[PDB]
């Protein structure tokens, strides 16, 4: 299976 | 103290020894940093982490003991001190819509990955659920 | 075609006129990046738009006609291609918790805002209804 961006507005993904 | 220190004293503690690592797996899927549903398979399988999150030996359903504690930890991974179990529910009810992980209706705190987890690790609950002596 | 090109096109469509656009009112809230309430009070007073989303006529109550073509402009001004309404829906979701935007019971894609917007924006809801010719 698949696991694409989880990333939004009321749940923003970190990344640095 | 020091790193050397910070290292020595959690290996003491049988900290640091998941089964399987989010970032290990990250790098396996090639997500780059790891992503949630990572991060609580590494706890999942980590014996250090069994008060607050552990299975409940039916399959790859697990239950959050401490919730808050979860959140807490999630927080301190992703630099994000405003974490807290409304935001990390909040973020597990998109991983319902596309079927990674399901509620377990009937149980409070208790969910399932229903996406194919086996042929992606090569392991099975149940042989997982005996390394880390699952009751 | 240029950019002159790309604004007089659509000016001769009658868009570009929205009475709230989102950026103004990001500015106004200090909020920098605009939020999805914004961008649906964007297209809500934005004549070219009432097609696929508009008011009902009863206070801050509005219908989503066409639930994809919302989510897939949400999609574009955020650049997330893969946007849908099921991800949009989850986002509305956040509102609700928030006491932001409510659901009209028993009916599909019809949402009020319940907030106190004519506060906020020192508007009426039926001032900008005339102003919209809303039906």
């Amino acid at each position: 299976p698949s696991f694409d961006s989880f990333d939004f507005e009321d749940f923003p993904a970190a990344l640095w | 103290g020091t790193f050397k220190d910070y290292v020595r004293d959690r290996a003491d503690l049988n900290k640091d020894k998941p089964v399987i690592p989010a970032a290990a797996l990250a790098g396996y899927t090639g997500s780059g940093p790891i992503q949630l549903w990572q991060f609580l398979l590494e706890l999942l399988t980590d014996k250090s982490c069994q008060s607050f999150i552990s299975w409940t030996g039916d399959g790859w359903e697990f239950k959050l003991s401490d919730p808050d504690e979860v959140a807490r930890r999630w927080g301190k991974r992703k630099n994000k001190p405003k974490m807290n179990y409304e935001k990390l529910s909040r973020g597990l009810r998109y991983y319902y819509d596309k079927n990674i992980i399901h509620k377990t209706a009937g149980k409070r705190y208790v969910y399932r990955f229903v996406c194919d987890l086996q042929s992606l690790l090569g392991y099975t609950p149940e042989e997982l659920h005996a390394m880390l002596d699952v009751k």
